[PDB]
């Protein structure tokens, strides 16, 4: 695994020593080289896993997360080039360090084989976000909706920890194989239910579950475009990870523990829905997007099925490929229009048609058109919870419907109708936004064909 | 005569069938003109901001600004805990929890009492 | 080897190639719309073949061609069905797209994108193909979807008018609350029957349970405007009229139909499913009927026309009749597009003008399209010996004698006099009259294109009834012996009812006038469905979505839990534990008191 | 370039600062009027007339034509609710609650007629449709190992 | 549309609306021309047998019972010309309307064609470039104190100056661009 780290490692030297006008070239280059090596992880077997070393192990569930987050980092770079002009070239190698230790830090908490090295890794990642986003925020929110990423993550992981070390003076390891190996039932008694609490409650709030999702519209809507991207497309895929890591251990508990969450996820997906309905602002809506997807993410790891797994793991990297999309280009709206409220740009399928084509596309995909890998992970989702509970399909059915319809709003609102007469500085798009919508959209086309490498460790 | 129209919240009344226009006042002549005045006068600012050859941006509108605000950052510092608010969210924010918890607890208390009793037909479900 | 597979293949792979090349110089040129015409072409005469193969033999065929993936026990992959229903219905589309696009390349001559609208066109045909020669739910899923969003792009062709962007969202509307029952049914198949594959949702299905089944009708009602979900087919007559002729008149709109005459080994063994799809027909083609009857946009006269004739296609799905459904869909094919074509001639030689009060004498002004829409209103009719004949006669005797609802019954009787009486008022309004249009005549029918389209049309609408019905294998007991009024009941209503109409219609000329009665402000606003269920729901919906989702909740609520208290006790301690005047007084007091309580406390 | 005084605030209780809040939202104070100050936090956003952008005129010229909005005039809270893509509250030729009444009378009683004919069906004066070996019990789901009673079928 | 509006309509405009929006629902109502005709001859007779009366409140009584009559029978569903605002073809073209400036961003290699077109734009730039000065204080002087009244605009006065704002609707895209 070192094979991946040191390079990154390495990224950090390049950046501080290279000339003032190819630190943006190089990091390019070295980051889009180091996501190539990062494809030799996907060949995988369906035997255990890729054991290679005490410290590090890779999955089917852990490769397509590393692929991902490789592959964010020049996308990243690309996004961030334009708004950072004016910068100085110190602060910009500081920016990029800062998307360097992230991406580092992703890449170990992944692979990491023990309990406690992937807590103090999956905290790590905190550092460089909440001083991307309190830094080179661009309104005066950004502290606040620092305070908050910060604040409920650590309400929810400070219990973590202990029960972790709990565990390990019981059990007498936390090494995830051995756990896995030696697991034993979970009696129904108050203590294991608050033992229950602590280990998931952690990764509820980073999901988010509904009801603990207050943070994200903050976050995500007033982070620079880097951080949203990486807020959306991987930063909430770690809750999801580390449910799918934890709850081998939390069996048969989950059997009946499950019900509150269940019920806060299958009608908060029709609020947050419902919420991008009545939404002023494009990034907004496209965090309570997130929000209602990774509800349906929630749905499917507490089914416990092995189609649910599937699902759910599909629909991860889906919605990372496709929020961040959506991202960048109501981005690409904003570095024009400076507002990011929707209805006042109009009609710029007739400016930009383009830029319309790759809207329309990612509209389509947020809205899981088949045979997109989005609309996999929801109707192996679907299935699951339809063989869990019939009637489940009432809100499933629901949800899908309302996405629709504000995705399509969405696409309607910006693309279409007459040009707003008095905005007249909105010129044509640069090479950069389009190889930026490409680099975005055709991985997505591309995984449809091959499948199996995203549907997880129960394929 | 003729029947008469019954204005509703979704179908409202005509402008021709309203008695306010056929009351007409000085005061009401008085309230029409400056309306027309205070509209001619934002027309006028804006068409001297619309058409300047120099200007090269978008022109800003405070109403626009005015409304996103409203709609959601003053909405808190707003919020007052009343009978009203207090009772109409406990409805809204925990009524449909329970209930769809009490379906889907019925519904799978149900189909657990049948697997036990052996009376299902499980047939052909391999995959779950 | 065996030439029926490649065949099939071949002609929806060499449908692609323009799809390709419309990244080439050739997308770039004015000769792109004739390239794609030209394909069409080609694709229907070789689609021929396969059609004669099975009709010698009855050659019939599954192929699985390409594996996609295998989820445990269960295999996804390509699968192709090329059995009877799909080596009639190809050809039969393929000629009907034919003739829009030789059509379009006259109606849409001055479109600046005609290239984009020829290339949307052909993704539809490709789709709607995906759609027709599925084997598996994925697939047949995938076609379902992707005719949904060609359908919503060619609607909303003219984005710059409101009017377009909000019938497209509307038909995404519907048919998305149809997708709800679609996912139901593949949910419960997977579940159950452990396959998406339909063979062995045959094997494994001998007495299919009400689920999937009412999932079906719930996607058939959607994606065919049944009653419920009726008002978006009218409503997509914003797009251009050669969209009108294709998707929303007789190629996309038999989706639904086609889905449950796909499904009917398992509809035949569940007798409530039945009839609820035979009460949803009749409700459907009575109630479409109605409203077509005293409407004057022209477009939404055929477009209530076309939704009449699919729920007679639902009708006779109920009462255990799939091949002929599928045979009055082939039928219904030919004279309704060769009707919107005549409708959309009339509409372009008039400037854009698609009021019938405003179009008058045309009878001897455009002889052409006059003779064509006349044996289109026969064929729609049920003319005898006519292309309409033999599905829609047979429908009616089916209907008669079948033990069924008697209000099902009587409602398609009445369906069918309206039907007559409908096409008299197209007649009758459009082409009888004295000139009602401005005073600069532009008419022109002289154009080889149209003539040739609408021509090809008009043999097919005459002659393909009685071609179809020789070549095709019984699939049925006949109806032999019948009493001589049940025999003549089609024809006696349908006579009445042009009747009736023509005898209305003449007392127009009167030099009477009066106000209009509650029927006929009940027929015209279409029963007042699209007002009340168009602002009621939405409004309760997006009001809730403000109110209660985001404000009360969201904003206020949540945020009052947990942070906002947070926040409020930590300061409020903060400031009881800070708030000290600094004065030893107070200090040493305190430690006294501490030191006394350790002393008798803690032993 | 709006000052912090031009932002909304909240809900007015004096003459003084209403008629400061009229003039921020440039009207006149007389056709000022707040939302009821109750719980939720409209505040100081003035409440204006519930009708739709549909029936606003399509004649003048507005500098947004297809909102049909002018620059710097008031926005309704509920704008994106009706915007022309969405719910309208145009008159209409028949009163709602007539449009309601003859809708629901209809659907009602189609729903009546149809039950009645399902219990009064119709049919032809005929027997049952008869099949030749023991009613194809072999060709519909077989059990050849079983031996069915025997059914014969009546010749007149 | 291009005239500017008033603060409120004055008795005989609403009269006339009336008479004209009444024509046109009885046309509706009666297809054919001559039926039209003779309806229509008996809708004027009706509506100038009270033209001479002299005082206003029963003159306002009617038009307010004609008002009611005339939504009673409407014809829920009136023939509106394609263009017009509720017509078939309202915002056809409204896709293929693109502002002018927007030739401003074309690239050198566009603009190489259509060399002649680009110079004539060239001098309508500099004509607006000096109006657009004198035209903000022939405003500025010939508004009264306390802003405008009406948003009706005053022409030129003098022999070089142009109508003030005038640029962008002289520069209107077509009814018709593509
Ligand atoms: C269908 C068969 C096609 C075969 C031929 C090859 C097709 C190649 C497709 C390549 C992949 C999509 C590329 C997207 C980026 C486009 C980049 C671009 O700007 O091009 C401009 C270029 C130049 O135009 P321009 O003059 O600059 O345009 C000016 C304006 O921008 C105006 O621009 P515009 O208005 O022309 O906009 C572009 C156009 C087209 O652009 C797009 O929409 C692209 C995205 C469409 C799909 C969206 C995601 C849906 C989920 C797909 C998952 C499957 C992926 C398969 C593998 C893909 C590998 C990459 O928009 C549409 O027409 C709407 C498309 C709606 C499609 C709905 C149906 C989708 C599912 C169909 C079934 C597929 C599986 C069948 C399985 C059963 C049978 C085997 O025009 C094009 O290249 C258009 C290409 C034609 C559309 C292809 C659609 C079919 C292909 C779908 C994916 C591949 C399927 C392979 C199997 C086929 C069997
Ligand atoms: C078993 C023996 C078999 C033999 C049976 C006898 C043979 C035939 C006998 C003839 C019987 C009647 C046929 C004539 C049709 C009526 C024509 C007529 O007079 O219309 C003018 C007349 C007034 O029109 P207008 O205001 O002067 O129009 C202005 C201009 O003319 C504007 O004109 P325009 O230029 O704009 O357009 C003209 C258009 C405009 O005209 C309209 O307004 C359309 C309305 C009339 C047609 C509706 C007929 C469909 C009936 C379906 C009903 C299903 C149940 C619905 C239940 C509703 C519940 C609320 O009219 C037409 O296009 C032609 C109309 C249809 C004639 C062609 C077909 C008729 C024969 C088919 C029916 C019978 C044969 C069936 C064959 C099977 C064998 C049984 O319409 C009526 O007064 C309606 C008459 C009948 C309607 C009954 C429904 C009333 C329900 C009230 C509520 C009752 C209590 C419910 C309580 C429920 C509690 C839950
Ligand atoms: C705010 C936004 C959402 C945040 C996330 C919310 C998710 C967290 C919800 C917690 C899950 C449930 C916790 C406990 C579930 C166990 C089942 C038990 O509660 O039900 C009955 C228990 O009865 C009563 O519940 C006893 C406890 C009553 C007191 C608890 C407080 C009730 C409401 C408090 C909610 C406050 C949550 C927020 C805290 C800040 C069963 O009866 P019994 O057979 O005897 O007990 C079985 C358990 N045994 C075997 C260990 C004995
Ligand atoms: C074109 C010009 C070039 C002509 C030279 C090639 C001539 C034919 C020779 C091809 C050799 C055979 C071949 O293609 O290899 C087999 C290979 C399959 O590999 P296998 O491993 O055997 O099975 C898959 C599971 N692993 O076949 C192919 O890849 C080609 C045929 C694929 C069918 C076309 C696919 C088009 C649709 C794209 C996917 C759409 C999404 C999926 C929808 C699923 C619906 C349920
Ligand atoms: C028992 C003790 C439990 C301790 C719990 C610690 C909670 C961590 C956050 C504590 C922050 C409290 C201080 C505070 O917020 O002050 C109010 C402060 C006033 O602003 P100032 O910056 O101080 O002054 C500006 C004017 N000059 O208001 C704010 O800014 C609030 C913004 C920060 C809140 C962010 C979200 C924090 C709460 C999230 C939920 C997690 C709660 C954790 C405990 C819950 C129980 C498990
Ligand atoms: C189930 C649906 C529940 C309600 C969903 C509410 C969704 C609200 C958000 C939609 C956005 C607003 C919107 O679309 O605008 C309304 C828009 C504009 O109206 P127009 O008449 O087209 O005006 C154009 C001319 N001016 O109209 C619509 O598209 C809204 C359509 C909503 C349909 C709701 C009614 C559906 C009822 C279904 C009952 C039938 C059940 C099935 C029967 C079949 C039996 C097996
Ligand atoms: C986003 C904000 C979320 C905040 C976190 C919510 C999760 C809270 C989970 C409980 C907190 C403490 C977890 C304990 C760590 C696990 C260790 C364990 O399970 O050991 C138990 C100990 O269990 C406990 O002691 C737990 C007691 C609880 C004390 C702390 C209370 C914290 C608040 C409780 C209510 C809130 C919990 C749910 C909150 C929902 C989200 C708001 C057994 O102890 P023994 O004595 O050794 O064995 C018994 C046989 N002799």
């Amino acid at each position: 695994m070192l094979k991946i780290i040191i390079p990154t490692t390495m990224l950090l030297p390049m950046t501080w020593m290279s000339k003032h006008n190819m630190i943006w070239i190089n990091a390019t280059v070295h980051s889009l080289l180091i996501s190539l090596i990062s494809l030799s992880l996907l060949n995988q077997l369906g035997e255990n896993s890729l054991n290679f070393s005490l410290t590090f192990f890779s999955d089917s569930l852990s490769a397509p997360l590393l692929v991902l987050t490789t592959w964010l980092l020049p996308l990243m770079l690309m996004a961030s080039q334009s708004h950072l002009s004016k910068e100085t070239t110190t602060r910009k190698k500081l920016y990029i360090t800062m998307l360097i230790l992230l991406q580092l830090f992703l890449i170990m908490t992944f692979t990491a084989t023990e309990l406690i090295l992937f807590y103090i890794l999956f905290e790590a990642t905190l550092v460089p976000t909440l001083i991307i986003i309190t830094r080179w925020g661009n309104q005066t929110e950004r502290l606040n909706a620092g305070l908050y990423f910060l604040f409920y993550t650590l309400a929810g992981s400070l219990p973590l920890l202990v029960a972790l070390v709990y565990i390990q003076n019981t059990t007498g390891s936390l090494n995830f194989l051995i756990i896995h190996y030696w697991s034993h039932p979970l009696s129904n008694s108050w203590s294991n239910i608050f033992m229950w609490l602590a280990c998931i409650m952690a990764f509820m709030v980073k999901m988010p579950l509904y009801g603990l999702h207050l943070w994200l519209p903050k976050a995500h809507v007033e982070a620079p475009i880097a951080g949203s991207m990486v807020l959306a497309a991987v930063l909430l895929k770690l809750g999801g990870y580390g449910m799918m890591r934890i709850t081998t251990i939390l069996n048969p508990l989950t059997n009946y523990m499950a019900y509150p969450f269940l019920m806060l996820s299958m009608w908060g997906m029709i609020m947050t829905s419902s919420i991008c309905l009545r939404q002023t602002d494009l990034k907004s809506l496209i965090a309570y997007s997130s929000v209602s997807h990774m509800a349906l993410v929630i749905v499917a790891i507490m089914i416990q099925t092995p189609w649910s797994f599937m699902g759910a793991t599909a629909l991860m990297i889906a919605h990372g490929l496709t929020s961040s999309m959506l991202f960048c280009l109501a981005n690409t709206n904003y570095e024009r229009v400076h507002s990011r409220t929707m209805i006042l740009a109009r009609g710029l399928q007739t400016l930009l048609p383009l830029m319309a084509t790759w809207w329309l596309v990612a509209s389509l995909t947020n809205l899981a058109l088949p045979p997109s890998i989005n609309l996999i992970g929801e109707l192996f989702i679907i299935t699951a919870s339809f063989s869990w509970s019939n009637i489940t399909i009432i809100l499933m059915g629901m949800n899908m419907m309302i996405t629709a319809l504000y995705s399509l709003y969405m696409l309607i609102t910006t693309q279409r109708g007459k040009y707003t007469h008095h905005i007249n500085n909105i010129k044509p798009s640069f090479t950069r936004e389009n190889a930026l919508m490409a680099l975005h959209i055709l991985p997505l086309l591309l995984l449809t064909l091959n499948p199996k490498m995203i549907l997880g460790p129960l394929y | 005569s003729f029947p008469k129209y019954k204005p509703s919240r979704l179908a409202t009344l005509p402008a021709t069938l309203d008695p306010a226009e056929y009351d007409i006042s000085p005061e009401t002549r008085k309230a029409q003109a400056e309306r027309l005045a205070i509209r001619s006068r934002l027309k006028r600012e804006y068409l001297l901001q619309y058409n300047d050859p120099n200007r090269l941006g978008v022109i800003e509108d405070p109403a626009l600004i005015r409304w996103t605000y409203a709609r959601s950052a003053n909405i808190y510092p707003n919020f007052r805990p009343t009978p009203k608010t207090s009772l109409l969210g406990a409805l809204f924010g925990i009524g449909p929890l329970f209930f769809w918890y009490y379906v889907f607890k019925t519904d799978r208390d149900k189909k657990e009492k049948l697997i036990q009793e052996g009376k299902l037909d499980q047939t052909f479900n391999i995959s779950y | 080897m065996n030439p029926f597979a490649s065949l099939t293949l071949t002609t929806l792979t060499i449908l692609t190639i323009p799809i390709m090349m419309s990244n080439s110089n050739i997308y770039k040129t004015n000769l792109y719309p004739n390239y794609v015409k030209t394909t069409v072409s080609y694709a229907f005469t070789l689609s021929l073949v396969p059609l004669l193969m099975f009709m010698h033999t009855g050659q019939e065929m599954i192929i699985s061609n390409w594996h996609w993936m295998t989820l445990q026990t269960v295999e996804l992959s390509l699968s192709f069905k090329m059995d009877y229903f799909s080596v009639m219905f190809i050809p039969v589309a393929l000629f009907v797209t034919w003739s829009i696009m030789e059509f379009s390349m006259w109606y849409m001559h001055s479109d600046p994108f005609i290239n984009r609208f020829f290339k949307y066109l052909l993704l539809f045909l490709i789709t709607m193909m995906i759609l027709v020669t599925a084997n598996n739910l994925f697939q047949l899923f995938i076609g379902w979807e992707g005719v949904g969003i060609m359908s919503f792009l060619l609607i909303g062709w003219w984005h710059g008018r409101t009017d377009a962007n909000t019938a497209a969202l509307q038909a995404i509307l519907y048919n998305r609350i149809g997708d709800i029952g679609f996912v139901l049914s593949m949910a419960w198949f997977l579940t159950h029957s452990n396959a998406w594959d339909l063979q062995q949702i045959f094997m494994l299905n001998n007495e299919c349970p009400n689920m999937p089944l009412i999932g079906l009708l719930l996607a058939a009602a959607g994606k065919s405007a049944q009653f419920g979900l009726h008002p978006w087919l009218p409503s997509a007559m914003e797009g251009p009229t050669p969209v009108s002729a294709l998707l929303h008149s007789s190629t996309m709109v038999v989706a639904g139909v086609f889905l449950l005459i796909r499904f009917y080994p398992l509809m035949e063994t569940n007798k409530l499913v039945q009839t609820m799809t035979l009460c949803l027909g009749a409700i459907t083609t009575l109630f479409t009927a109605l409203c077509a009857i005293t409407q004057n946009d022209i477009k939404k006269i055929v477009a209530f026309s076309t939704s009449s004739q699919l729920g007679l296609m639902m009708v006779t799905i109920g009462i255990n009749q799939p091949h002929l459904a599928f045979l009055h869909i082939c039928m219904h094919a030919f004279f309704k597009a060769m009707l919107f074509m005549c409708s959309g001639s009339i509409i372009h030689s008039l400037n854009d003008e698609q009021d019938i009060r405003k179009m008058g004498g045309l009878y001897k002004a455009m002889p052409f399209t006059t003779t064509a829409l006349i044996i289109g209103s026969l064929a729609l009719t049920g003319m005898p010996y006519l292309t309409g004949f033999y599905s829609k006669d047979l429908i009616i005797e089916a209907v008669n004698m079948s033990y069924t609802n008697a209000w099902a019954l009587l409602m398609t009787l009445i369906a069918t006099s309206l039907t007559a009486a409908y096409s008299t008022r197209i007649i009758f309004f459009a082409f009888l009259g004295k000139p009602r249009f401005p005073p600069l005549v532009l008419i022109n029918e002289n154009n080889p294109l149209l003539i040739n389209s609408i021509k090809r049309l008009l043999i097919g609408s005459i002659f393909a009834g009685f071609i179809i019905s020789n070549n095709i294998p019984p699939m049925t007991v006949p109806n032999t012996t019948m009493p001589l009024y049940m025999k003549m009941t089609a024809l006696i209503v349908t006579i009445m009812g042009f009747m009736l109409a023509l005898e209305l219609n003449n007392t127009t000329y009167y030099l009477k006038f009066k106000y209009p009665s509650q029927t006929y402000k009940f027929s015209n606003m279409l029963g007042y469905y699209p007002s009340i269920m168009h602002r009621l729901p939405t409004y309760h919906n997006l009001s809730m979505s403000q109110k209660s989702a985001s404000s009360l909740l969201d904003l206020i609520w949540l945020e009052t839990i947990l942070p906002k208290t947070t926040s409020f006790i930590q300061m409020k301690m903060s400031i009881m534990v800070s708030n000290q005047k600094g004065l030893i007084k107070l200090y040493f007091l305190s430690f006294l008191i501490t030191i006394m309580i350790s002393m008798t406390l803690f032993n | 370039h709006v000052t912090k005084d031009m932002f909304p605030g909240p809900y007015p209780k004096t003459p003084e600062e209403r008629a400061a809040a009229a003039k921020k939202y440039n009207m006149r104070v007389e056709d000022y009027e707040p939302y009821p100050d109750d719980g939720m936090g409209y505040g100081d956003y003035p409440k204006l007339p519930d009708r739709s952008q549909q029936e606003r005129d399509p004649w003048y010229d507005w500098d947004h034509p297809d909102l049909r909005l002018n620059w710097g005039e008031p926005i309704h809270w509920d704008l994106d609710m009706y915007i022309r893509n969405r719910v309208d509250t145009s008159p209409t030729p028949v009163s709602w609650n007539t449009m309601c009444k003859h809708l629901f009378g209809f659907v009602a009683f189609m729903l009546f007629m149809f039950w009645v004919g399902e219990i009064y069906p119709s049919y032809q004066p005929v027997g049952p449709k008869q099949y030749p070996y023991n009613d194809l019990y072999l060709e519909r789901g077989g059990d050849p190992t079983k031996e069915p009673e025997p059914v014969v079928h009546y010749e007149i | 549309a291009f005239s500017a509006p008033a603060a409120y309509l004055t008795h005989q405009q609403k009269v006339l609306r009336l008479y004209k929006r009444a024509l046109r629902h009885l046309e509706s109502w009666c297809v054919h021309r001559d039926k039209y005709r003779y309806f229509a001859c008996l809708m004027r007779a009706r509506f100038d047998e009270h033209k001479n009366e002299k005082d206003m409140v029963k003159a306002t009584q009617l038009l307010r019972q004609a008002e009611e009559e005339f939504w009673y029978g409407q014809h829920p569903q009136p023939y509106i010309f394609p263009e017009s605002p509720g017509g078939t073809s309202y915002e056809r073209y409204e896709c293929y309307k693109v502002p002018e400036w927007c030739l401003d961003d074309w690239h050198p290699s566009e603009k190489a064609m259509y060399p002649d077109y680009f110079a004539k734009r060239e001098q309508w730039k500099r004509l607006r470039r000096e109006s657009w000065e004198r035209e903000v204080k022939q405003l500025q002087e010939e508004t009264p104190p306390g802003g405008p009244r009406t948003e009706a605009l005053p022409p030129a006065r003098k022999e070089g100056d142009l109508p003030p704002l005038w640029w962008h609707i002289v520069t209107r895209p077509r009814e018709r661009p593509m």
